[PDB]
């Protein structure tokens, strides 16, 4: 599961992704290789971990 | 080997709880601690 985390559209725009029950060494990390679609959300990020 | 958790291939999964079991722990120590040190004023 993937869960988005935001303070709320009238604070601000910035979300946090949960994805859930999975570890970040694990997560795929194509940040700048997602127009490739090796995943099956099309967005990714590269914030702090 | 073989794990009767691996229902998430199936895709069920378990979520965990936003209390661990150290702050369940924690509350039930203030619970005692008031209990004991200040009757049923706390």
């Amino acid at each position: 599961g993937v869960s988005v985390i935001t303070p709320g559209t009238n604070t601000s725009n910035q979300v946090a992704v949960l994805y859930q029950g999975v570890n970040c060494t694990e997560v795929p990390v194509a940040i700048h290789a997602d127009q490739l679609t090796p995943t099956w959300r099309v967005y990714s990020t590269g914030s702090n971990v | 080997r073989d794990l009767i958790c691996a229902q998430k291939f199936k895709g069920l999964t378990v979520l965990p709880p936003l209390l661990t079991d150290e702050m369940i722990a924690q509350y039930t120590s203030a619970l005692l601690a008031g209990t004991i040190t200040s009757g049923w004023t706390f």
